[PDB]
């Protein structure tokens, strides 16, 4: 069964694609507004054959165009997802934009779409040739994304920093003392029968990615905003997949103990407040078990009571204590 | 003059918020102002004047009409009030918006403290970072209205900065030593 929407909807997106390419470029925003909020909204359908006129605009001078065009390619990735390796080649080329602006921006969506099309890609049983060109393109996507922390703009690298969190957390396995996170999707869900990509080889890579952080985290000349992202990505890592939580609270001792001589007086105080909340943050994780007095050692050093420290403690049965305490021994030896 | 998009904090929504707000919005800025407490909070030191977040600054205005108009006349809270009317119909929430800044603007340390937990507390989607900065304003008439002046000054120096990202920490660095104040920054996301 049909009716007039469709045909109503794609009278107006034509009308709206014929006056882009004689508009400026403030006009062409608004134009591209109204074509996503039906193209991906109202009239879903008529995406496919729309792409290839929005997808030129990734060509455009302007780069508040170019950010639009991310902007809908993000959209795509979450609404019709199956589009994935038509659109993705153009996120790789903006990867490499001449306005850090754009690059920005590019980083910002590409949290969401390595998610989004990892997920879609991971859930096919007989996956395509374009199903591995997809891939092949969001690991290079991951690469680009992971030179960009030695990038000279701090605000690329914050991003490039705030990209790599999600990656570990995507590329490892959850558990028991992972904290409860509605859409939360770990190495666990991704299945035996996919052939696009091992488990083994991505935890692989989380862990190398993990440890660039760890590393990073700990440079004498990091600026205070990179440090405070890093410092706050960290934690995201550790209270989702607590297997992690170790290295992170070391990173914390080692930064607390060796602050970069290149923070300011108010840098130090801005560093140290975070810190702080982040250390409040694991002390709740039922993983942070093992290094409660570590964890507690530097909240004191950071102005923080015995009964604020105690109250941030979860209450453990003594039959749970003895099945942690008892693995804790054996992981020892 | 640029596409900056600020927020001023402060936990009433109704002093230091607004002046701030005033001065921004008179220099073309886009501008929104918000309060972290629980409920709006004004001035015996047992005995203050407590309103919902949401309700209108007209009905606070006839509230506290009826109740003493002459009191409120001398302490200029009705003043007050007319300033704010003028801006928007009712002071809001910080932590109920869904409204996204480049800039975050604390009135003091206690605020921030509030705004960066209650950011924190949310799972990042979109992934866009946010600064977050505290510039410590007494909370009377006239240190508001001074604080909103330091404010302004700092925005504009930032908006004149062709890579905010990237120019900052060396901004916020040199304003601290002329201004000889203290001004936190953090990096929070949305």
């Amino acid at each position: 069964m049909t009716d007039e929407k469709t045909a109503t909807a794609r009278a107006k997106v034509v009308d709206w694609c014929n006056e882009l390419v004689i508009a400026s470029p403030s006009t062409k925003c608004e134009l591209l507004a109204k074509v996503q909020e039906t193209v991906l909204g109202s009239c879903a359908e008529l995406a496919e054959e729309f792409l290839e006129s929005v997808l030129s605009l990734a060509h455009d001078s302007n780069m508040e165009v170019r950010k639009q065009v991310v902007a809908f390619v993000e959209q795509v990735c979450k609404v019709k997802v199956e589009l994935l390796p038509h659109v993705i080649n153009v996120v790789s080329m903006l990867l490499r934009d001449n306005s850090a602006q754009v690059i920005k921006r590019v980083i910002q969506a590409c949290g969401s779409i390595y998610k989004n099309g990892l997920q879609y890609l991971c859930s096919l049983m007989e996956p395509g040739d374009s199903a591995e060109q997809a891939w092949n393109i969001l690991s290079l996507i991951k690469a680009q994304i992971l030179d960009m922390i030695d990038n000279e703009n701090d605000g690329i690298r914050t991003n490039a920093i705030k990209f790599l969190e999600g990656v570990v957390v995507l590329q490892s396995f959850a558990d028991e003392d992972s904290l409860k996170r509605d859409g939360d999707f770990s190495l666990a869900d991704v299945p035996d029968h996919c052939t696009l990509f091992r488990r083994e080889k991505l935890q692989e890579e989380g862990n190398n990615i993990l440890d660039i952080l760890l590393q990073f985290h700990g440079t004498t000349h990091i600026s205070s905003v990179n440090l405070i992202a890093c410092t706050s990505s960290l934690c995201t890592i550790a209270k989702m997949r607590p297997i992690f939580m170790g290295a992170v609270v070391e990173a914390f001792k080692q930064l607390n103990a060796n602050l970069p001589p290149t923070l300011t007086d108010s840098q130090v105080s801005s560093v140290r407040k975070s810190l702080k909340m982040q250390l409040q943050t694991l002390l709740k994780n039922r993983g942070a078990f093992e290094f409660a007095s570590t964890i507690r050692g530097m909240l004191v050093d950071l102005g923080s009571s015995t009964n604020e420290i105690q109250k941030l403690i979860p209450k453990m049965d003594k039959q749970e204590m003895a099945r942690r305490q008892k693995r804790i021994l054996e992981n020892a030896a | 003059p640029s596409k900056l998009a600020v927020a001023v904090v402060d936990s009433s929504n109704m002093n230091r918020s607004m002046e701030a707000h005033n001065f921004l919005a008179k220099k073309g800025f886009n501008v929104r102002s918000y309060g972290t407490g629980e409920r709006v909070k004004l001035p015996a030191f047992d005995k203050p004047n407590v309103y919902e977040f949401g309700t209108k600054y007209e009905d606070i205005y006839r509230d506290l009409e009826s109740k003493d108009k002459e009191f409120y006349t001398q302490n200029g809270l009705l003043h007050m009030l007319d300033r704010n009317r003028r801006i928007k119909k009712c002071p809001e929430r910080f932590q109920d918006t869904k409204e996204q800044f480049d800039i975050i603007v604390t009135v003091e340390e206690r605020v921030y403290d509030l705004v960066v937990m209650h950011m924190e507390s949310m799972e990042s989607v979109d992934n866009r970072p946010v600064h977050v900065l505290n510039v410590d304003v007494v909370n009377n008439a006239e240190d508001a209205l001074m604080g909103a002046f330091v404010i302004t000054d700092m925005i504009n120096m930032m908006a004149k900065s062709t890579d905010l990202d990237n120019d900052i920490d060396e901004l916020i660095q040199e304003f601290e030593e002329r201004r000889k104040r203290v001004i936190l920054h953090s990096v929070l996301f949305y």
